């Protein structure tokens, strides 16, 4: 069966690039659409975007083009890059298939001058 | 951007009782409204897809209805395992958007 | 089953295709018309061993699993037989995933050759929806 898991830093500095990796197991990345969803401290969900089988991408305008979602076939995993982060990007990040049946565990990423 | 509004924001119920959660869209989205559940320290779980289609593995007491701009998620006879957050999400237009969510807790 | 033009348009509207991902309802009726001629049981074996199934001729190489196509990917995570039902739920659910890719409705050759660029809305005119 299929299982997803997010990995990456929990603490990042303002203005830097936040990157997360989503590991997929049970099937090939090339066999589905993959997404990223984050939950803000206030119980507010935001669909960041997804990358389809043809490699085309769809990003949430709210991200003002600071986002990037790429795939790595050999490693059977995809990623999320978010540029010039601010404390406004502090949230719990989740990777999930487009259908919504497979979700990762979610991982808190805190943006702080510390 | 399509705006999904969920009311009430909070709902208190006694197990055994039934509840109905509302979600309205700023414009029509046909049947492209989905329901998710989320418990603390957990990932969202798809309960209903496309307004009313069932999901394998989800309890039968969950059911959705609606079309256009008015939708509801129903839980026939609430159970302890059902307390948590409930979110609706539209996929009719990009960007996909979520409603503010409704919290279901024990009375 | 063979849907009537208006019958399918009303049905597809019920299944939320009136304005899905930027595509007006006329597009979907037109596509079904030239893809399968409104026939839900329509099938077509291709030169690569893949087969197109349903009212929307969904290909077994990338979208559904019919169990007899080489590099099948099954992006719609559904068996091709489900796309041959008189009930269009599965075909629609899968078609929505297809159109959510960057190729949009260009995924349908007949739609591209007979609908893209034409007055597709003509396909829903004169219908009780």
């Amino acid at each position: 069966d299929v299982q997803l898991q997010e990995s990456g830093p929990s603490l990042v500095k303002p203005s830097q690039t936040l990157s997360l990796t989503c590991s997929v197991t049970g099937d090939s990345i090339t066999s589905d659409y993959w997404s990223w969803i984050r939950k803000f401290p206030g119980n507010r969900l935001e669909y960041m975007g997804y990358v389809s089988f043809s490699g085309s991408t769809y990003y949430n305008p709210s991200l003002k083009s600071r986002i990037s979602i790429t795939r790595d076939t050999s490693k059977n995993q995809y990623y999320l890059d978010l540029n010039s982060v601010t404390t406004e990007d502090t949230a719990t990040y989740y990777c999930a298939n487009w259908d919504g049946d497979y979700w990762g565990q979610g991982t808190l990423v805190t943006v702080s001058a510390a | 951007d399509i705006v999904l509004t969920q009311s009430p924001a909070t709902l208190s119920v006694t197990p055994g009782n039934s509840v109905s959660l509302s979600c309205r869209a700023s414009q029509s989205i046909g049947n492209n409204l989905h329901w998710y559940q989320q418990k603390s320290h957990e990932s969202p779980r798809l309960l209903i897809k496309y307004a009313s289609q069932s999901i394998s593995g989800i309890p039968s007491r969950f059911s959705g209805s609606g079309s256009g701009t008015d939708f509801t998620l129903s839980i026939n006879s609430v159970e302890t395992e059902d307390f948590g957050m409930y979110f609706c999400q539209q996929s009719n237009s990009w960007p996909y958007t979520f409603g503010g969510g409704t919290k279901l807790e024990i009375k | 089953k063979v849907f009537g033009r208006c019958e399918l348009a009303a049905a597809m509207k019920r299944h939320g295709l009136d304005n899905y991902r930027g595509y007006s309802l006329g597009n979907w009726v037109c596509a079904a018309k030239f893809e399968s001629n409104f026939n839900t049981q329509a099938t077509n074996r291709n030169t690569d061993g893949s087969t197109d199934y349903g009212i929307l001729q969904i290909n077994s190489r990338w979208w559904c699993n019919d169990g007899r196509t080489p590099g099948s990917r099954n992006l719609c995570n559904i068996p091709c037989s489900a796309l041959l039902s008189s009930d269009i739920t599965a075909s629609v659910n899968c078609a929505k995933k297809i159109v959510s890719d960057g190729n949009g409705m260009n995924a349908w050759v007949a739609w591209r050759n007979r609908c893209k660029g034409t007055d597709v809305q003509a396909w829903i005119r004169g219908c009780r929806l």
